[PDB]
């Protein structure tokens, strides 16, 4: 199928809108997350016997 | 070499001259052994029964002939500024001498005489051509402490020699774009390491010298007569292709053994993106050599009827296979080796 | 189920053999002066006999 | 339909871990008012 | 053909296993023996073999341990699973004129 | 351990594994405790297993303190590298979780 | 991703191998003028 | 029953290389006999080297 | 060792035993290799594979002589090349001095937590 | 594992002599139970003989390994009949196998990197080989350079951290750490190429449509693993620029897996809907590989060895149905139940394997995959949960739609199941109901 495809804005803003996008808006999301837990986390704002996911 | 016994006066003349320019600890004796050397190998490369085997011999001649008149132009300066026979410090002049160099040996950008007179050639002289007259030229680059000229050169030889091959489908200018690719990693080791250029030369020129074998028995001058050439058994083709990945450098043949050397010397030398610029240039390489390596691998082809048996000289087909045995296995003499301690 | 059952009756023979006729072993202190080999740290005799014989010692690994 | 409720079962033993044991009936009158077991609990509703 | 073959079928019209379509001698041996080393020994003697293998990995042992250890630790003061990884007068404690800006990280 | 050596860091990560493998049956443990003293006292198991919970989160905290964080791979050297840090921590800041 | 990937860059490498056999169809005197220029350019240099 | 016909006894030769595994992973083993008993886990203190060794 | 001597780190005191195959590893290689060439050549002429056994005893005599002999080169290399590296270290001991070792208990290396 | 390699170079001379292919796949199978006796390993490297050892994952993946090679040869049936170069296949099959072992046992680094390159040659031979199609030569052209550009600038990572620490050895590797962004690129793009992640995936599929079962297996069941076994020995000294850069590979591999999972419920062919299945799957395999987690390394090499054997055994219906059918999509193969009723059996407990199958390996190598992905952030539960879903709504339509309905009525007679097949299909089934009992040899490589 791929000799058929040529560079064209709805095929750039389909692959745009259907696969870099969410990509982006989800790695965006999960380093926005991490990065306040990790603040949260670093600063020392939780204490050692009321933190989420000890393993145990 | 080949039906006459002046050829290998030819040959003993073209050792002596060799031997005589790389021995030379001034740049006039190094000069006069260019001159020899190219005495002896202008008649071979030369057959009146053939008309593109004279023109070869011709641009051959003119090549060699403006390359050492200005490597003599550019010795007479370093000797008429730096009256010594090096430069304490490096200047122009050097690079003009590496220059001049660099037109013998056939890297780029002053490759193009090398793939366009190597359709006119047999062989038996290619191999004469892209091993032993790479001697002399890159032996005398040693000399010269030049980094920048040295770099361009092995960047537009691995990205021209890599690039440049794709289009040829006859085998003289293929290899001789094979050679031109192989020559910039030997570029690239000549300035970290002797030892190591001097290694990747020898392994290079094994798998040089057990290629035209190949081919200059069964007389194999285009791609598609390795699809007519007839086997008596198909796994003995399978077989004798597989030094073509092995000159691509893929392990566990001989072949990945000089790469692998000349990358483990540049990373310990602290070079990262030119080494970085040879694997992308070396994908290429073994891109052009699958497209021999088609002619073996897919085991069953529609093959001319005509042909029935195969016919082989007894000492060169016998020593072919000898060396066959060790472009495939020859990773086993990897504790054997004492050069690379 | 014929080569299942040729796998499983001798199997079934050497567990038989070996939980009935030699038996497991017992829990004890060790002795001040006894160093315990490699093979005495488990129970079973199959266990036994695999350490003992087939299998490598810990110490030898380590 | 299943499918959602395996996929609501297999994220509620992913939160379950926080104390160890997925038996939860030794766990739930304990943990009656913890965020975590809430949300254990509505992964589980939603599975049922 | 004639219902008389069908009801008294012959020896040498045989329908052929998987592995050998030339001879049924092949196959009544190939059958046999590939049945022997798979079924008979991987998975039926290879599975007695390592349903009595040894604490290889030491979880008995290790169960034995803790045990042991919660047998001790309860008859002393010592609480039950210790902090620290060594004893504090150990760490020797650099000061913070010897850190200056260096990171900490919890 | 010194730096340099590494027959003396297998036998220091080794102690250390074996250590942990012993932490994690003494919380194994200690939880099959509390579950056997929920199934004994099905009725009133608000009363006796108070105290064995409290031993239980005991256990968790300490066994936090000592591996927790390190991940898939702990060395001997990671866990000592969170204890003197931890160490400084509490020397400087306080505990954590009260702040700074 | 195979625009960015295999085939165009086989259709890529095509392209710039049919440009660069276009560079050694001359004949032998433009290569050589080429080289006469790299040394007339390092000779300028030399002055200066 | 087996099925292993007159065509089994060339087998010998992957037991024949067994068994020079084995005998290499024993000769290896006798390579490495620096720490056999010297290490700090499983070795006893000076004054009792008259036992045989371990392994 | 308190300290890390080059001149103790270099100096081969005898305790590393050799292995099995160490003296005689590359011998049998090369005759292997040269008993696989001769199989080789016979079995592109299209000869029985162990048909010419001269050629195959000749090869492997030659591998063989060659696995010996470049095995003492490649240790009188060896030996040699050890011995420019302590020569080295004692002509200059000013670039190569004696460095105190350094125990974990005095390093803050910083630890990489997940989390 | 000197005893393992020498009777496979021993092995080697089978090949010249005719009518030996069954003895060569009896004495491998007597290969792989020796080697289920040789259980003794754990955490540390063990049976140290010549650079060559084995830890817990190690002693795994070679038994995986072992065992997707001799099923191998018992799938390749077709190599047997029509004599089509059986010698030089039993060749090809037994030098990968010394190379996959060699790069598995490897104490250091560069023998996993040295043999990890040499077993792309006989893949290659494979490819080019033992296909039916004439895109052959796109699909190992493919591999070989989907492989090589991406593993090239390791060679400079290793030399990097050879010249930084002075060996390749993996414990004292552990030792040290890095902070250099290039150096951990190099050391885990040629894995997140060789296992596929969701932007590098292309040769996959490309690789397995064409390729003969005795090289579509090689590829699902093994050769997936090579990418993952590395970043298990990578990723324990680049832990910091891991937690620099994971999230970036995190999403996309959380992304793919559910657009994987969308793609293979839009495509017709049966080879390529199990190509694109060991996307989503080693999808969670990679995403629980960046979180460090211990439970993240533990759940991960169950999946990828329980993954291993459910997508070989998924490759080997692929072949059985292909074979009788001369052609194989979802539009001829549509409801085989009334043809081959024996055959769906194997046909559903192979499918419900490829997503949670209650109790297989699979479901046990999941359910702790996604204790590391849950634990490591509260966002991924949102691309998990529709992951899963579309993963057995994929996966269901595979068996649904090839295994229920109406005949196709075009097609011609053909032979029915034999004693090979179903022997085949056991062997895939049962070891993954069956090592669950010991799961720990498969759970605990720490
Ligand atoms: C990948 C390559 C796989 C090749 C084939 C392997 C076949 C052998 C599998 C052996 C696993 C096994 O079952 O071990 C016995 C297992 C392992 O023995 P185990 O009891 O010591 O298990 C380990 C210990 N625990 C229980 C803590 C996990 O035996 C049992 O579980 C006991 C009951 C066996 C019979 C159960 C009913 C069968 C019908
Ligand atoms: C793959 C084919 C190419 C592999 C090349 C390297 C193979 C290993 C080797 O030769 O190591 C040398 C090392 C040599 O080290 P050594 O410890 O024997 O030391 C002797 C070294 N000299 C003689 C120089 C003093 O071999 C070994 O350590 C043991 C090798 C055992 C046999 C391995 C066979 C592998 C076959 C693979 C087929 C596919
Ligand atoms: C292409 C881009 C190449 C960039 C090369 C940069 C190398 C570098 O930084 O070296 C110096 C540094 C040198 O580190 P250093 O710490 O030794 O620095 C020495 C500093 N002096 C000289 C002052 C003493 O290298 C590194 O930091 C490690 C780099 C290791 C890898 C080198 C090759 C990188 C290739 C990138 C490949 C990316 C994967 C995807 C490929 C896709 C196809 C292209
Ligand atoms: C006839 C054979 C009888 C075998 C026998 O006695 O077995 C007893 C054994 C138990 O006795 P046992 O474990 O004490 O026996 C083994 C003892 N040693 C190790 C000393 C040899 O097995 C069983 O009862 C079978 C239990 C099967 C459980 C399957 C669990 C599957 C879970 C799937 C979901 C979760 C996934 C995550
Ligand atoms: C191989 C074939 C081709 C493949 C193509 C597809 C590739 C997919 C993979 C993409 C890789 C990741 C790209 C970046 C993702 C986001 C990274 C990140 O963490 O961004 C955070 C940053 C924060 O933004 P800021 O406001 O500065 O922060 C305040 C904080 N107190 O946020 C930002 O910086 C947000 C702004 C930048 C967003 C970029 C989105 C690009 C979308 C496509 C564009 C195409 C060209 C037009
Ligand atoms: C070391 C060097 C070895 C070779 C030395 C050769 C010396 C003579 C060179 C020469 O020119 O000899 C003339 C002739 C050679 O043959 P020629 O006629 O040149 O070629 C015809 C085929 N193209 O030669 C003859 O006609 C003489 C017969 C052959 C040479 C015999 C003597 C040299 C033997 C070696
Ligand atoms: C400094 C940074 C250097 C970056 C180098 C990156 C190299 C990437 C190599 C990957 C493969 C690329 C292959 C390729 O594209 O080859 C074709 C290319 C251009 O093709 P061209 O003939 O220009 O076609 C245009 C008309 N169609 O090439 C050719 O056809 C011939 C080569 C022309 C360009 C040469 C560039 C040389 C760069 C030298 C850098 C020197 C650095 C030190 C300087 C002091
Ligand atoms: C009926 C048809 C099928 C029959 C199948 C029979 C199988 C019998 C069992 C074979 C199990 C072999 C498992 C193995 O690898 O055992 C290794 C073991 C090593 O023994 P060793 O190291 O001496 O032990 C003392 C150390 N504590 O033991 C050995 O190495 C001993 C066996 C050596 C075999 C040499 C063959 C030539
Ligand atoms: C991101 C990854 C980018 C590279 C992807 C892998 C390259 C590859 O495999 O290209 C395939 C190509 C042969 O293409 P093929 O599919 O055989 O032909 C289709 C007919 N138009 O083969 C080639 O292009 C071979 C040369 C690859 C060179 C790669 C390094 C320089 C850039
Ligand atoms: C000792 C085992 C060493 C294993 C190492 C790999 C050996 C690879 C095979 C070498 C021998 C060979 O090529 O044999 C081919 C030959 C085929 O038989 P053929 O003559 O075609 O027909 C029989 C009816 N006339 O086969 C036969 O005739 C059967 C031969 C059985 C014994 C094989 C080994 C004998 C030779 C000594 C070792 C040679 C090792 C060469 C290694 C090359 C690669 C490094
Ligand atoms: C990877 C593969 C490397 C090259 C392998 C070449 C041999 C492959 C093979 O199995 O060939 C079988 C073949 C059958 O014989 P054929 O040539 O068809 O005609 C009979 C005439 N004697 O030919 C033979 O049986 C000839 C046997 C002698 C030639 C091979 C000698 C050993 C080659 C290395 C074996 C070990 C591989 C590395 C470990
Ligand atoms: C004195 C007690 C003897 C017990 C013997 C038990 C033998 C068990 C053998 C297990 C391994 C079998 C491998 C085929
Ligand atoms: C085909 C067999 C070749 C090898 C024969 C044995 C050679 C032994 C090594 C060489 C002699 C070493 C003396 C120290
Ligand atoms: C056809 C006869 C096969 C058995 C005799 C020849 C092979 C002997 C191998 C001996 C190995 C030790
Ligand atoms: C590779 C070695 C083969 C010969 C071993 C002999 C042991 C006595």
């Amino acid at each position: 199928n791929y000799e058929h495809f040529k560079p064209t804005g709805k095929s750039f803003r389909t692959g745009l809108f259907a696969v870099v996008l969410p990509i982006a808006l989800y790695a965006w999301a999960l380093k926005a997350e991490r990065d306040g837990r990790e603040e949260k986390y670093r600063t020392g704002q939780v204490a050692y016997k009321d933190r989420q996911f000890k393993f145990i | 070499m080949f039906n006459n016994s002046s050829k290998i006066l030819f040959i003993t003349i073209m050792i002596i001259g060799t031997l005589i320019t790389v021995t030379s600890n001034s740049w006039l004796g190094a000069w006069m052994g260019l001159e020899i050397n190219l005495l002896s190998f202008i008649p071979l490369l030369s057959d009146n029964n053939n008309l593109m085997s004279t023109e070869a011999s011709l641009k051959y001649f003119l090549t060699q002939v403006l390359a050492s008149t200005v490597l003599l132009f550019s010795s007479i300066l370093l000797m008429l500024k730096n009256n010594m026979n090096n430069e304490i410090n490096e200047s122009f002049t050097s690079m003009i001498i590496m220059s001049a160099l660099l037109l013998k040996s056939g890297a780029a950008p002053f490759h193009f005489w090398f793939p366009n007179m190597m359709e006119g050639l047999t062989w038996m002289n290619a191999l004469m051509l892209m091993t032993w007259q790479k001697i002399a030229p890159l032996m005398l680059i040693s000399y010269l402490n030049i980094k920048y000229l040295l770099l361009i050169s092995v960047i537009l030889s691995v990205i021209i020699g890599a690039i440049g091959g794709l289009n040829q489908t006859s085998l003289r200018k293929l290899m001789a774009f094979s050679s031109i690719n192989h020559l910039g990693w030997m570029l690239s080791s000549l300035m970290i390491s002797e030892s190591i250029w001097l290694i990747y030369f020898f392994f290079y020129s094994f798998l040089s010298f057990v290629l035209t074998f190949m081919f200059n028995i069964f007389k194999l001058f285009h791609l598609n007569q390795l699809f007519s050439w007839f086997v008596n058994s198909k796994i003995l083709k399978f077989t004798l292709f597989m030094n073509f990945l092995s000159l691509g450098g893929l392990p566990p043949f001989l072949g990945f053994l000089p790469k692998w050397l000349v990358i483990q010397q540049l990373t310990l030398c602290n070079q990262y993106f030119m080494l970085t610029l040879m694997m992308m240039s070396t994908l290429i390489t073994l891109f052009f050599y699958l497209r021999i390596c088609y002619s073996a691998f897919m085991m069953n082809y529609f093959e001319n009827n005509w042909i029935m048996k195969m016919n082989m000289n007894s000492i060169n087909y016998n020593m072919y296979m000898i060396m066959t045995f060790f472009s495939i296995f020859g990773l086993f003499l990897i504790s054997l080796f004492y050069f690379m301690f | 189920h014929f080569y299942v059952m040729l796998g499983v009756i001798p199997v079934t023979a050497l567990v038989l053999y070996a939980n009935i006729f030699v038996g497991p072993a017992q829990l004890a202190e060790i002795p001040e002066g006894y160093e315990p080999k490699h093979w005495e740290y488990e129970k079973h005799p199959i266990s036994r006999f695999i350490s003992r014989y087939i299998l490598n010692s810990d110490q030898q690994n380590y | 339909s299943n499918r959602i409720g395996d996929v609501a079962l297999l994220l509620s033993i992913a939160w379950m871990l926080n104390y160890g044991s997925w038996n939860y009936i030794f766990y739930l009158e304990i943990m009656q008012n913890e965020f975590e077991m809430l949300m254990i609990g509505s992964l589980v509703m939603l599975a049922a | 053909l004639t219902t008389e073959d069908f009801a008294n079928p012959s020896p040498k019209n045989w329908q052929s296993y998987g592995f050998d379509y030339k001879d049924q001698v092949e196959d009544r041996k190939a059958t046999k023996s590939t049945f022997f080393v798979t079924v008979t020994l991987c998975l039926v003697w290879g599975s007695f073999y390592w349903a009595y293998l040894p604490d290889t990995q030491f979880r008995n042992w290790a169960q034995r341990e803790g045990f042991l250890e919660l047998r001790r630790r309860e008859l002393a003061g010592v609480d039950l699973v210790s902090p620290n990884y060594v004893d504090p007068a150990s760490i020797t404690l650099p000061s913070d004129e010897d850190l200056g800006d260096t990171e900490i990280i919890i | 351990c010194y730096t340099d050596d590494a027959v003396c860091r297998f036998e220091a990560d080794q102690q250390f594994r074996r250590d942990r493998m012993v932490d994690n049956e003494i919380v194994n443990i200690l939880r099959q405790r509390f579950e056997d003293c929920t199934l004994y006292e099905a009725p009133d198991h608000m009363v006796k297993c108070r105290p064995l919970m409290d031993q239980y989160e005991k256990a968790t905290e300490n066994w936090f303190i000592k591996y927790g964080d390190l991940g898939g791979y702990a060395n001997a050297k990671t866990a000592y590298m969170k204890q003197k840090h931890r160490l400084i921590w509490e020397r400087r800041h306080g505990p954590v979780g009260s702040g700074m | 991703s195979e625009y960015f990937g295999g085939q165009h860059l086989y259709q890529k490498l095509s392209m710039y191998s049919k440009t660069l056999f276009l560079m050694h169809n001359n004949s032998l005197k433009i290569y050589l003028l080429l080289f006469v220029f790299w040394i007339l350019i390092l000779l300028i240099l030399l002055f200066l | 029953v087996l099925g292993l016909d007159k065509r089994a006894l060339w087998g010998a030769l992957p037991l024949l290389g067994f068994a020079i595994g084995h005998f290499l992973d024993k000769k290896e083993t006798e390579r490495m006999t620096m720490f056999r008993d010297k290490s700090a886990l499983y070795g006893r203190p000076a004054g009792s080297e008259g036992k045989a060794p371990s392994w | 060792s308190a300290v890390n001597d080059p001149l103790e780190l270099l100096t081969n005191k005898g305790t590393h035993e050799p292995s099995f195959l160490s003296p005689i590893w590359n011998p049998i290689a090369c005759g292997v290799a040269g008993v696989g060439a001769a199989i080789f050549i016979n079995w592109g002429f299209r000869k029985p594979v162990f048909s010419g056994i001269q050629k195959h005893i000749a090869f492997g005599a030659i591998g063989v002589g060659a696995g010996a002999y470049f095995d003492q080169k490649r240790n009188e290399y060896l030996a040699k090349r050890d011995a420019v590296l302590r020569h080295y270290i004692e002509l200059h001991p000013d670039d190569f001095p004696v460095k105190e070792r350094k125990t974990y208990g005095q390093v803050l290396e910083s630890w990489v937590p997940v989390r | 594992m000197l005893k393992i390699i020498f009777f496979l170079l021993f092995l080697i001379p089978f090949c010249f002599i005719n009518n030996m292919y069954w003895m060569v796949q009896i004495m491998m199978f007597f290969i792989s139970f020796i080697f289920l006796l040789m259980n003794n390993f754990m955490n540390y490297w063990s049976e140290i003989s010549y650079f060559l050892g084995c830890d817990m994952l190690s002693y795994g993946l070679i038994l995986l390994s072992l065992w997707i090679c001799s099923l191998m040869l018992l799938a390749s049936e077709m190599i047997n009949k029509h004599n089509n170069y059986k010698n030089l296949f039993l060749l090809n099959i037994i030098i990968l196998l010394l190379l996959l072992i060699l790069t598995f046992s490897s104490m250091s680094l560069f023998m996993f990197y040295l043999f990890f390159e040499s077993s792309l040659i006989p893949t290659l031979f494979l490819i080019l080989g033992w296909g039916y199609q004439p895109e052959r030569l796109q699909a190992g052209l493919y591999l070989l350079f989907y492989t090589l550009l991406v593993s090239l600038p390791m060679l400079i990572g290793i030399f990097y951290v050879m010249n930084k620490i002075g060996s390749m050895n993996f414990y004292l590797m552990n030792n040290f750490m890095f902070n250099y962004d290039l150096l951990y690129f190099c050391l885990l793009c040629a894995f997140l190429v060789k296992m596929p992640m969701f932007l590098v995936h292309l040769w996959l599929p490309k690789a397995h449509v064409e390729a003969p079962v005795s090289g579509s297996m090689i590829l699902a069941g093994i050769m997936l693993k090579l990418g993952g076994y590395g970043m298990l020995r990578v990723i324990s000294f680049l832990q910091l620029m891991n937690l620099k850069y994971s999230f970036v590979w995190i999403s996309i591999s959380l992304v793919g897996g559910v657009l994987v999972s969308l793609v293979c419920l839009r495509q017709t062919d049966l080879k390529a809907l199990i190509a694109y299945s060991s996307v989503a799957h080693m999808g969670i395999v990679l995403s629980g590989l960046l979180t460090m987690t211990y439970w993240g390394l533990c759940g991960s090499y169950t999946l990828m060895i329980a993954h291993g054997l459910c997508s070989s055994g998924l490759f080997c219906l692929a072949n059985v149905s292909y074979e009788r059918l001369g052609s194989r999509s979802m539009l001829i193969n549509k409801g085989l139940l009334n043809f081959m009723p024996s055959m769906t059996l194997w046909w559903f407990l192979l499918s419900s394997a490829n997503m949670a199958a209650p109790p297989t390996l699979n479901l046990l190598g999941e359910i702790s995959l996604l204790n590391s992905i849950v634990s490591w952030s509260w966002i991924s539960m949102i691309l998990l949960s529709f992951l899963s879903f579309f993963s057995a709504a994929y996966t269901l339509y595979l068996y649904s739609f090839s295994q229920h309905g109406k005949l196709f009525s075009g097609v011609y007679s053909f032979s029915s199941g034999k004693i090979r097949e179903y022997l085949l299909m056991l062997l895939h089934w049962l070891p993954l109901n069956l090592l669950i009992l010991k799961s720990e040899s498969f759970m605990l490589w720490l």
